């Protein structure tokens, strides 16, 4: 089913500060925020983690979109192919979570990805989980109106207790 | 994509 990262990284305070840095032309700049808050309350609801939204400055959790290099070790690579990438808790680059401008982005009334579906999952790596063998869980390693898996939901709570 | 750094 579930797993973590090699040595269970977490976060270690009990409020989790985050920023939404850029945007995507897709979507009206409020309905981004209004999903990741979403994304982040899935898994939140299940552990005691709260999040604090800050608009400046450099937060936890670093999340935005961008085409191309963009300052880490795995540039995008335009349409197609990789879609987005995010890192395990820790200082600096850990917790971040990234996505290609270079695709279409939907909040479910037109064609894309499903923003929602996408970023649970990518958050769900910027609080320690990894990939899943259960198909059903948000956590499986492939893109295929939703919530949590019971295997999400032990996993981040193996890692964090029960709220 | 989960990376570790
Ligand atoms: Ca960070
Ligand atoms: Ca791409
Ligand atoms: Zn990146
Ligand atoms: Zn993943």
């Amino acid at each position: 089913g579930y797993s973590l990262f090699p040595n269970s990284p977490k976060w270690t305070s009990k409020v989790v500060t985050y920023r939404i840095v850029s945007y995507t032309r897709d979507l009206p700049h409020i309905t981004v925020d209004r999903l990741v808050s979403k994304a982040l309350n899935m898994w939140g609801k299940e552990i005691p983690l709260h999040f604090r939204k800050v608009v400046w400055g450099t937060a936890d959790i670093m999340i935005g979109f961008a085409r191309g290099a963009h300052g880490d070790s795995y540039p995008f690579d335009g349409p197609g192919n990789t879609l987005a990438h995010a890192f395990a808790p820790g200082t600096g680059l850990g917790g971040d979570a990234h996505f290609d401008e270079d695709e279409r982005w939907t909040d479910g009334s037109s064609l894309g990805i499903n923003f929602l579906y996408a970023a649970t999952h990518q958050l769900g790596h910027s609080l320690g989980m990894g990939h899943s063998s259960d198909p059903n869980a948000v956590m499986y390693p492939t893109y295929g109106n939703f919530k949590l898996s019971q295997d999400d939901i032990k996993g981040i709570q193996k890692l964090y207790g029960k709220r | 994509x989960g990376a570790v750094x």
